[PDB]
RNA sequence: GGCGGCCCCCUGGACGAAGACUGACGCUCAGGUGCGAAAGCGUGGGGAGCAAACAGGAUUAGAUACCCUGGUAGUCCACGCCGUAAACGAUGUCGACUUGGAGGUUGUGCCCUUGAGGCGUGGCUUCCGGAGCUAACGCGUUAAGUCGACCGCCUGGGGAG
RNA sequence: CCGCAGAAGAAGCACCGGCUAACUCCGUGCCAGCAGCCGCGGUAAUACGGAGGGUGCAAGCGUUAAUCGGAAUUACUGGGCGUAAAGCGCACGCAGGCGGUUUGUUAAGUCAGAUGUGAAAUCCCCGGGCUCAACCUGGGAACUGCAUCUGAUACUGGCAA
RNA sequence: GCUAGUAGGUGGGGUAACGGCUCACCUAGGCGACGAUCCCUAGCUGGUCUGAGAGGAUGACCAGCCACACUGGAACUGAGA
């Protein structure tokens, strides 16, 4: 997956949470279980667990509702080399107020709706909903 | 079902089909006469409708209608120039709108009213 | 308030000059990648130290000969 | 008080042997005016009997769509083959101004503010087997709460 | 692409491995570098058996023909400008993908090796399994559902190769 | 503006299929003619060509030389590659795009703002002033960048290990 | 496929001020497939015929540039041609 650094992470969990699986494994990383952080606070998943301190992995357990995924129409566009970068005022606003996206700023990994609080700008990682 | 042979003939009534060569500039034009001709046997029994060339810079020889009626639309005469070839026709892809000058055209038919440009009769 | 650029040492020919020619970073509105095109960083050398495998800095001076305005400051980057 | 609506028919009929042969179908929808809707086709002999036996099949339950108040709250992914399809939501005061080709399947039990016209393909068969099925797929106000916590 | 006998030398690729030692020396590419089915140019010839052409008798509404004896070239090719078409996942670079089991196969760890392979395991190949995805044939995770670095090609009829 | 004097003194064009729109009575034989996508005329032509009624709108009606409409399309901002068109038999390396991934680290791009530019008719919104629609304008605003700096550390690039 | 005062040193000069802007000399240096030659047809811009608009497109309101007013090339005179 080497040449798009962490998209694994979001292909993997809509397989993972379309696949009947409670369960999903794989080796931690830089910006991934941040991801995880705002999803078990937004709660679309269960509940992560990071296991192995010294050099851990990352193990999501999946909100397996009615057999279908929770995150079907996730969306992520932001890709290597060419960045996608949006003012406080330009920030998403999705499903006609419904909401939600995560974006990446000067304060970490957080959604949309977050970083509008905050009145900050930034990258954006996906629009979830 | 058989494209190169249905593509012709199908099915339409108005049809797209009309061949119209060369453009250089616009089609519509002032058209020196140039010469009037009078002549060739057809089965479409084509008197008096004389039609005329037009020296223009095109790359080959080109020719236009009578546009409607008017006997004297005479060989020095520049009046205006459009497209529509109407079925009658050979050779020619053009006709004129033939008013201006001295060439009349409109000789008291009354029902032109606005289509070329007539006053009211007695009313 | 110097621009301080950061020059590779890419050629020599003169006593008390050199060219230390990298991309000109004023950038423009193009795709998402890097600024990637030459300028001609003619610098007035006296002490000729950075020869020919450093990284130098350059600063602003009097260009008293042809398009020859820079200064030298230091190594950024050792010999290789 | 039920609300009873066509969209399509074929001019189905045919050279064969032989002559002319013919037949004769339909495509409908029903609704209930608590946010209810539904569908279905039929053939007969005879058409208003081809409509009779659609809109019969139409009648079976009438999925309750999630519609809080005037407007709904998620544009569900109506799957097919490339129609795509996607609605667009408007904000609960400006009225149905969605694809005539298929309106009926959102009409007939009331609902007065979502459009979007049939983005990828201009026969009614295609945006109406789309729409019905993302209907059915759709979640509550309630579902969504649970999906995003507990 | 492309041979089939087994073999002397030069010994493509392998690629299954106890290890040993340096630390991305790495992927994938345009114009190019080579290779390059059908075919011309060949320069001198090697010159079976068949069979386009070559030669005829025949069956003739004209056979300008198939036969059927005769029949070359094609058989291959030292050397070598070889573009090249029909070498379609109608489709490249690939990393995770771990409900999987079912065969064709094959190097192989472990058994009182009592066995027609039982407990297993990587590869080279196929069978056809969900949630999704979803026109109708259904395709169902490595596969089209997500996800990505371009070296492209993609400018609509007729213009055309 | 205020008394007299008269409805006085002021309106027509496309036309009339079906397109937004209202139709017959007939003529001439693909006569003569519209020729925009359609559609029309091959002795019963709904708009061609004469007429009679009424219609679309009222200083306005048809229509024109073209380009985009609807229609989605050269797509950093917006993409199809079984399809139109559509991974171009084939890859020696030379430039190029992607270079493992985290700690200690930086802030040049990323973001937030301080202050400046864009004096005046905007586009976007309110408040008026002429009798007032116009018109004539006042007020509030918002102008990605550029400068010159206070911050903030998740991406883009790095430095050390 | 392109360089001539062009490229770099040397030093004369003299420009309000940079310099092959340039004389002369020592000398062969400058660029090129991360577009060196050479040109198509273009007035350009705030604005906008048309606004989710991203594109098709136009310089021509007001100036802001020019650039002139016979084809003009040019010096004189004037703060200002």
């Amino acid at each position: 997956s080497m040449q798009d650094p962490i998209a694994d992470m979001l292909t993997r969990i809509r397989n993972g949470q379309a696949a009947n699986k409670a369960a999903v494994t794989m080796p931690s990383s830089k910006l991934k279980v941040a991801i995880a952080n705002v999803l078990k606070e937004e709660g679309f998943i269960e509940d992560f667990k990071v296991e192995g301190d010294t050099k851990p992995e990352l193990e999501l357990t999946l909100k397996y509702f009615q057999g279908k995924a929770v995150v079907e129409s996730i969306q992520r566009v932001s890709r290597p080399g060419l960045r996608i970068y949006k003012r406080k005022d330009e920030l998403p606003k999705v499903m006609a107020g419904l909401g939600i996206a995560v974006v990446s700023t000067s304060k970490g990994v957080m959604t949309d709706r977050a970083a509008r609080q905050a009145g900050l700008g930034g990258e954006i990682i996906c629009y979830v909903a | 079902a058989t494209v190169n042979q249905l593509v012709r003939k199908p099915r339409a009534r108005k049809v797209a089909k009309s061949n119209v060569p060369a453009l250089e500039a616009c089609p519509q034009k002032r058209g020196v006469c140039t010469r009037v001709y009078t002549t060739t046997p057809k089965k479409p029994n084509s008197a008096l409708r004389k039609v005329c060339r037009v020296r223009l810079t095109n790359g080959f020889e080109v020719t236009s209608y009578i546009g409607g009626e008017g006997h004297n639309l005479q060989e020095h005469s520049v009046i205006l120039i459009r497209g529509g070839r109407v079925k009658d026709l050979p050779g020619v892809r053009y006709h004129t709108v033939r008013g201006a000058l001295d060439c009349s055209g409109v000789k008291d038919r009354k029902q032109a009213r606005s289509k070329y440009g007539v006053k009211r009769p007695k009313a | 308030k110097i621009r301080t650029l950061q020059g590779r040492v890419v050629s020599d020919k003169m006593e008390k000059s050199i060219v230390v020619a990298i991309e000109r970073f004023v950038k423009h509105p193009i795709y998402g990648k890097f600024i990637k095109r030459t300028t001609k960083l003619h610098v007035h050398d006296e002490n000729n130290e950075c020869g020919i495998g450093d990284v130098v800095e350059i600063r602003e001076c009097r260009p008293l000969s042809k398009t020859k305005s820079w200064t030298l400051v230091r190594v950024v980057e050792k010999a290789v | 008080e039920l609300q009873e609506k066509l969209i399509a028919v074929n001019r189905v009929s045919k050279t064969v042997k032989g002559g002319r042969i013919f037949s004769f179908t339909a495509l409908t929808v029903v609704g209930d005016g608590n946010g209810r809707v539904g569908f279905g086709y039929g053939k007969a002999r005879e058409v208003p009997a081809a409509i009779q036996k659609a809109m019969e099949k139409a009648r079976r339950n009438m999925i309750n769509v999630a519609l809080n108040n005037g407007t709904l709250q998620h544009p569900v992914k109506g799957v097919h083959t490339g129609s795509r399809v996607f609605m667009q939501p408007a904000s609960e005061g400006t009225g149905i101004i969605a694809g005539g080709a298929m309106r009926a399947v959102l009409e007939v039990a009331g609902v007065h503010n979502v459009l979007a016209k049939a983005y990828g393909s201009t026969n009614p068969i295609n945006v109406v087997r789309a729409t019905i099925d993302g209907l059915e797929n759709m979640n509550s106000p309630e579902m969504v709460a649970a999906k995003r916590g507990k």
